[PDB]
């Protein structure tokens, strides 16, 4: 998994927290970034460089530097308990997509 | 008002065939992007491969491990999405999702092809090899 | 989604039940020559069919 | 016309033979044919009939399925093959032409089959004939 | 002395099948539809009356001499709530005819007035350049 | 969907039918309420009884 | 054709500098 | 056959009843010329060569209209007919059964027991993604 | 209306850009004088044997002409004269070749030629090309 | 070799035999004649 | 027939009411069968004449028209505004009856028998 | 110049003798069913 | 291979009409160019007129003594030629050839519109007048 994210990370409910996503093809590519609880479809929360999906919270937002890429949960909330991914080029110029490993966010 | 309904999935042996459908609702699904994606047991999501438009042919692009293998197909006069594979292999076995697909790019600071990302999704159909 | 418009067909295949008039449709061999049958009325439409 | 056959004789139970007709002048892939088998101190029985375009084939249901016919208008031949031979088959085998000229198949317009039209013989080939036996 | 299986259809063949597989039969269907002591002759004329009118509905529609056409009046999912695909590969025309059978008169109104209606003082007012 | 009926032949009898037609090999029995008394037991059996 | 639109943007934002 | 709708019991047959002979015995034609059979016979009840002595008359009413009446003297020779049963009329009444009848349009319900006519309803409509091209 | 019947394929559609000779025009310019009203100046002044035959006259020309127009009507060849299709033509129909059809032939021999293999060229024009090329059409506007 | 193509002509000078029935036309008043029939089509003195 | 008083730049927004009503009006006769219809065959004659009459001059489908036939001043001289913005239609028919075949064939033989020699 | 264009559907009329059909409001008269058409939904 | 039969010659009036055909064969004749030749009795050959292909857009040119009253036509579905004549004198008669026609130019002495040649000839029609 060339993106990396980290496997778990805790927040205290209210708290800010920002997951994230780490490969060379980033240093390229933007990212996007999908909500997923067990049982239910993705959400895309944010992509681009500044773009966040209408009917999606304003606590999410994404950002890039270098080779990494992060979302960060401003004021987490119990809804936000869930699997984080990010998705972007396999590699720098690629026709092709990846998605990392995937950061669970417990809220504590 | 969106809706993906995916379909198809069972429990087949290893190195048999299976075919996967998707109805969709809700969208343009004549001119829109759509790609497939799959949840291994007990890992994350994976992305699988894509199908384009009209402007590029309806083009498709696949990931390494299934290239070869999956053929991913539409039929646009009932809007429906499919994915045939063939020839399973245990890791073929997951959850599989078919995802409206956006594309992005950035004027200044974009590098070709810019990217592809997931706006709508569906609930997705079980593969068992 | 994509707007939709209505589409027109012609020689669909749909019925209803109606009740029409059907017509006598009987053998034609043998009704000439003094024959006056007046079931066949002298062979009434004299088809013979070739029931498919 | 010149009316003949070829490859009569006398085989054994379970073998297999094929006769051969050779017609000689009218054109032949405009005919279908037929085949009778008169038994010895018998009447006769009908065998089999092929189209003109060797399209439709119909046989007897005594020799159902055992026996093959076929056509070939280029070398204007004919052809009876025979599987599964019993001794009651042991009769005089000919070649016969049909009386009148047939058309091309009809194709009724109400529904989607077409139609082949068959009636009976005037030109017997004089025919050979095959014994089955020990 | 005759016979051969079925070529091509049959009258009413398809009147089992799919929309799919029925849309390429309608030919069948619409050759024998006029062909075929008094009452005889008034079998022939409604059986001529009833054509006309037929007739006469697609020739107001835009849609004379063709089998098939389309408009630009916009379906309307109220008059519909099955899916697409359900219509093009579950659905036969018998059961369908009774489905929409109260909207008819809505159609027709909205098919003349709406559009071929329209698209002729449209038309006619794009001389002048 | 046939294009023209079978064989009809409009013989006139009471109290049996003469020249008719008949069904596979079972015999079938059809009325209209089949227990109301006062109807009519239409019986179609399925060999014939030849008659001089 | 997407694919080729990227391409162009990315020469021309190379050569109007 | 007339059993399996109710029990296994009590089944019967009995001849026919009511009014003058005309619809008490049996009628039929027989090659322009009219039968009246008695049919008395033909009805013993039954548990879980037959000679029927036929009457003929000349003046004959019209089927089912009451009013005119056809008529016909036979030609030369004597008459024979061979025929087929391949069905009866009976009503209901241990449960008992009877020939009636007094309209052969049963006869030709038996006939025409499979039959069904439709007119074709050849123009219909259904929606799609495509559209008239407009200028 | 049959004034070149003796003449040659190859050379009667020559004369047929006259509309088939004024075809159709003459029954117009008939039924505008059939349709004279002394029929209804007199109510026919009974029903007679002429008026029988009149009746049992117009419906053949009322059916006769409509199977000409559907025909003409389902083969995507509507009101023309002249139209092609997309239809092969299969030599198993007719083995003379080409000059022999148009430069040396009549026309009413040439019916007797194919009226065997007619019908099979009527359905293989509707299945073959119009039921076909509509779908193919609608497919087009799915875009 | 050119594929050849099936092309409908509307207008063919062809005929069969065939039956039908017919209609008079008389060239011409009290209507009470046996055979004239004035009940009829009147005809036209065009030369067809 | 509400336009009848009309211009004929201003009838021509009826004309679709005065076409369908054309034939068999609003249905009459409501399936009183219970107790002798050329009159009903006619009225197809008189609508199957034009169809086919507009079919010959390309113009089936169609209210409205053009064509390639220029027009021939003898018929009438009449000038444009003289007529369109100034006559209903009861009375330009009564200056054109007279010539009323003769345009039949010139829109027959220079329209449509023209066109099918540049077809090719 | 002037270039003569058809019109077809113009309103304008002859005078014509012709055929008309009844058409009576709705037992066993004789002008009930069998002299007309039944019974009348509306004149406008 | 090449094959061109001339036909539709005979006897008419002076004032006259009358109409050759010519069947051709063996080549194409669709992008051919053709021309008529007669010969009058105990006379020459003489160029009647020419009927050119596609590029030319089926352009003729005819000879002087017979321009208005003669047309040249084609139809190249079952490639035959056509000689429609009007108004015929008695110089009119004579045999009538259909015959193909080649075109030659050469760049460096040429002059516009270079020469044609008649590679292939019928056998010709008799017309009497
Ligand atoms: C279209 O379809 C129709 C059919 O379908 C129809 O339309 C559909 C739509 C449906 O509705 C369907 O229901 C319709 O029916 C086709 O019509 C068919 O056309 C053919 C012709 O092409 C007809 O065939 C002919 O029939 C006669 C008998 O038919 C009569 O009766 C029918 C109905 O009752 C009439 O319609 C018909 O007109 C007749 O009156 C049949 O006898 C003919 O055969 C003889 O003549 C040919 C021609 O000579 C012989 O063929 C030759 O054979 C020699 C020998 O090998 C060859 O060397 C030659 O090459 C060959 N060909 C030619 C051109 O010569 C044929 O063999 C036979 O010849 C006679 O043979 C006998 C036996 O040998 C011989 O008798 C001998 O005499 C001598 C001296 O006397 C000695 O005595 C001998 O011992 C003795 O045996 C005799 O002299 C020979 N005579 C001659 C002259 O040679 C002919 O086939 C057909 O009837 C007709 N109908 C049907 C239902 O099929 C139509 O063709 C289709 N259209 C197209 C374009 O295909
Ligand atoms: C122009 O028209 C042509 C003719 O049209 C015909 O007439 C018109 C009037 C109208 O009615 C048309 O409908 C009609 O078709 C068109 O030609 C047709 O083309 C189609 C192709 O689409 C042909 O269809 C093929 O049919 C073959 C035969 O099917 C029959 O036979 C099968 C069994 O075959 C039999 O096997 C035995 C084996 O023993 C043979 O016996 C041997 O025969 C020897 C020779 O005599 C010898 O004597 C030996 O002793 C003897 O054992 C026997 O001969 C043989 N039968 C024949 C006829 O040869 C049956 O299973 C079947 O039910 C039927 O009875 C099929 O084989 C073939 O399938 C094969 O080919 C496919 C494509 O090539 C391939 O994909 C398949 O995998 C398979 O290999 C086809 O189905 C049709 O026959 C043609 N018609 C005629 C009359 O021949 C023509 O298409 C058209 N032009 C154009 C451009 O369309
Ligand atoms: C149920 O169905 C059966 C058969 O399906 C019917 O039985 C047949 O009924 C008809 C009608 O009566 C019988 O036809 C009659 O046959 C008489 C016997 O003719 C014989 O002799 C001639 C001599 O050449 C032979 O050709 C013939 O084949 C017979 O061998 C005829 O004499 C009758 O003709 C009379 O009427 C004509 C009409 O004008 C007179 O001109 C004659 O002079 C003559 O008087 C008549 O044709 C037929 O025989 C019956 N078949 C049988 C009994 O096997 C039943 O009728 C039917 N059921 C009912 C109720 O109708
Ligand atoms: C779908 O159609 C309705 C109008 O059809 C109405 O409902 C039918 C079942 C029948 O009863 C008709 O006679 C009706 O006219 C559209 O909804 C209407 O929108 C207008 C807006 O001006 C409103 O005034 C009406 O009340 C609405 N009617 C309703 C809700 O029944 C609707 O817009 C159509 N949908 C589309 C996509 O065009
Ligand atoms: C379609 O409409 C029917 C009712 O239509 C009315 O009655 C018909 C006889 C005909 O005259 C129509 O033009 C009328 O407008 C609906 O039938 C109702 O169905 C429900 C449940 O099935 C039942 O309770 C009612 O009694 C029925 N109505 C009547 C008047 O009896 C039918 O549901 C409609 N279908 C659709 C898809 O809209
Ligand atoms: C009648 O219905 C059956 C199904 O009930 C249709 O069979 C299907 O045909 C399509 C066409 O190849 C196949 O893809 C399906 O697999 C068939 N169904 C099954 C269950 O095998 C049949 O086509 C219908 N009849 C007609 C004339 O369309
Ligand atoms: C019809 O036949 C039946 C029985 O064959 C007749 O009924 C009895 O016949 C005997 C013989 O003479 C009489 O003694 C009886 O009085 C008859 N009736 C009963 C109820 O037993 C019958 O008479 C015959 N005729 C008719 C017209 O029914
Ligand atoms: C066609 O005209 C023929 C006269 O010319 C012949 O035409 C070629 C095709 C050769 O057959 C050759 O013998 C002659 O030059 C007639 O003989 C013939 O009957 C005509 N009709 C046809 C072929 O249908
Ligand atoms: C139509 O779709 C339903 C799904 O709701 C399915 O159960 C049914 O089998 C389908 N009909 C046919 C004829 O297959
Ligand atoms: C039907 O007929 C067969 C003999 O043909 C007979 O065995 C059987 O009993 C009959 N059926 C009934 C219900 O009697
Ligand atoms: C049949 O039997 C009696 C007589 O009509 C009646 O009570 C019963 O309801 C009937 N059953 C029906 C009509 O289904
Ligand atoms: C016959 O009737 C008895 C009692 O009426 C019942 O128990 C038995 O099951 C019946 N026989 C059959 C085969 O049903
Ligand atoms: C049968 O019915 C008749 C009357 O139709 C009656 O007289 C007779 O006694 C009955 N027989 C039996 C066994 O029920
Ligand atoms: C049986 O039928 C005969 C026929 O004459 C009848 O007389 C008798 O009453 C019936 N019943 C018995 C038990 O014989
Ligand atoms: C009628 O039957 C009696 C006795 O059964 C017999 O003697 C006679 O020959 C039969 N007659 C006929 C024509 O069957
Ligand atoms: C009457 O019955 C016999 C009994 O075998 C049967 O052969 C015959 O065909 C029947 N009659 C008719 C007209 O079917
Ligand atoms: C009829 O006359 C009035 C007044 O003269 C006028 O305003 C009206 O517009 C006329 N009708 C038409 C259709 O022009
Ligand atoms: C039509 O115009 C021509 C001139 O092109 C003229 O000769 C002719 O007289 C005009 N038509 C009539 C009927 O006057
Ligand atoms: C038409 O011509 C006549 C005679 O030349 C003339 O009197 C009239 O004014 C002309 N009308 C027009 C509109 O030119
Ligand atoms: C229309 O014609 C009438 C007829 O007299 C005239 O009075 C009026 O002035 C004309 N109007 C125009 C605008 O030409
Ligand atoms: C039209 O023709 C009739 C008959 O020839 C004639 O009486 C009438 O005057 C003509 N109309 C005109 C305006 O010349
Ligand atoms: C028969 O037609 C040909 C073809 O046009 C022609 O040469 C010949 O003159 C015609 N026959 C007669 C007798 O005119």
């Amino acid at each position: 998994y060339e993106l990396t994210q980290e496997t778990g990370v805790s927040v205290a409910l209210g708290r800010t927290v920002t997951i994230t996503c780490r490969g060379d093809s980033l240093r390229s590519h933007y990212a996007s970034w999908y909500q997923k609880k067990p049982g239910q479809a993705p959400i895309l929360l944010f992509y681009g460089k500044n773009n966040r999906p209408s009917g999606v919270p304003d606590r999410f937002s994404g950002s890039a530097s270098g080779n990494r890429a992060s979302l960060t949960i401003s004021g987490a909330q119990a809804e936000d308990d869930a699997e984080y991914y990010c998705s972007s080029r396999d590699k720098s110029g690629s026709r092709l997509s990846v998605f990392g490993g995937g950061t669970k966010l417990t809220v504590l | 008002e969106v809706q993906l309904v995916e379909s198809g999935g069972g429990l087949v042996k290893p190195g048999g065939s299976l075919r996967l459908s998707c109805s969709a609702s809700g969208f343009d699904f004549d001119n829109a992007w759509m790609t497939w994606v799959r949840q291994p047991p007990g890992k994350g999501l994976e992305w699988v491969g894509r199908i384009t438009g009209p402007g590029e042919g309806w083009s498709v692009d696949y990931a390494a491990p299934v290239e070869g293998r999956f053929t991913i197909s539409r039929l646009n006069s009932i809007n429906f999405l499919y994915l045939e594979m063939n020839n399973l292999r245990m890791e073929d076995s997951g959850l599989y999702f078919c995802a409206r697909t956006g594309k992005y790019y950035d004027f200044w600071s974009g590098y070709p092809p810019g990217e592809e990302y997931f706006q709508d999704w569906g609930r997705g159909t079980l593969v068992t090899v | 989604a994509e707007q939709l418009w209505v589409t027109v067909y012609y020689g669909v295949p749909v019925w209803k039940e109606a009740t029409t008039t059907l017509f006598c449709a009987s053998d034609a061999r043998a009704y000439d020559t003094e024959v006056h049958n007046v079931w066949a009325t002298h062979a009434c439409v004299p088809t013979d069919p070739n029931p498919q | 016309v010149q009316l003949v056959e070829s490859g009569g004789g006398v085989v054994q139970p379970g073998k297999s033979v094929r006769l051969s007709c050779v017609v000689s002048d009218f054109p032949f892939s405009k005919y279908p044919m037929y085949w009778v088998r008169q038994a010895p101190g018998k009447g006769l029985e009908w065998v089999a009939a092929i189209s003109g375009d060797a399209w439709h084939v119909v046989y007897s249901n005594s020799v159902q399925g055992r026996f093959l016919v076929s056509r070939d208008n280029v070398k204007n031949t004919l052809y009876l093959e025979m599987n599964s031979l019993k001794i009651e088959d042991t009769a005089v085998y000919r070649c016969a032409r049909m009386f009148q000229e047939s058309g091309p198949p009809r194709l009724d317009r109400w529904s989607g089959r077409n139609y082949y039209y068959y009636s009976g013989m005037d030109v017997w080939g004089q025919g050979t004939t095959v014994t089955v036996s020990s | 002395a005759v016979g051969i299986g079925a070529v091509f259809l049959g009258f009413l063949g398809a009147a089992g099948s799919t929309m799919g597989a029925a849309s390429m039969t309608l030919t069948v269907q619409a050759r024998l539809l006029l062909s075929g002591g008094i009452k005889q002759l008034q079998a022939r004329v409604l059986a001529v009356e009833r054509y006309l009118k037929d007739q006469q509905l697609l020739g107001i529609w835009g849609c004379s001499g063709k089998l098939i056409c389309t408009t630009a009046v916009p379906w309307n999912t109220s008059w519909s709530n099955k899916s697409y695909n359900q219509i093009w590969n579950n659905m036969t025309w018998m059961e369908w005819e009774r489905e929409i059978d109260n909207y008819t008169s809505l159609i027709y109104t909205l098919i003349e007035d709406s559009q071929n209606q329209q698209e002729k003082n449209e038309q006619e007012l794009l001389e002048l350049d | 969907t046939v294009q023209c009926t079978h064989g009809i032949r409009p013989v006139v009898s009471t109290q049996l039918l003469l020249n008719g037609s008949l069904a596979e090999e079972e015999v079938v029995i059809r009325s209209a309420n089949f227990t109301d008394n006062a109807k009519i037991i239409i019986v179609q059996l399925n060999k014939s009884v030849e008659i001089n | 054709n997407w694919f080729d639109i990227t391409n162009v943007l990315w020469w021309i934002k190379a050569v109007i500098q | 056959k007339l059993k399996e709708q109710f029990g296994n019991k009590t089944i019967v047959f009995n001849h026919s009843s009511g009014g003058d002979p005309e619809i008490v015995m049996h009628s039929f034609n027989c090659g322009g010329e009219f039968f009246y059979c008695n049919s008395t016979q033909l009805f013993n009840s039954t548990w879980n060569t037959i000679v029927l002595p036929c009457r003929i008359k000349q003046i004959v009413n019209m089927w089912q209209e009451v009013g005119k009446a056809m008529y016909a003297p036979p030609i030369k020779g004597q008459i024979r007919c061979s025929s087929n049963i391949t069905g009866l009329i009976l009503i209901r009444d241990t449960e008992i059964f009877r020939p009636g009848g007094g309209d052969m349009r049963d006869n030709w319900r038996s006939e025409l027991y499979k039959y069904k006519v439709v007119k074709i309803e050849p123009l219909g409509i259904a929606p799609t993604k495509a559209k008239r091209r407009v200028v």
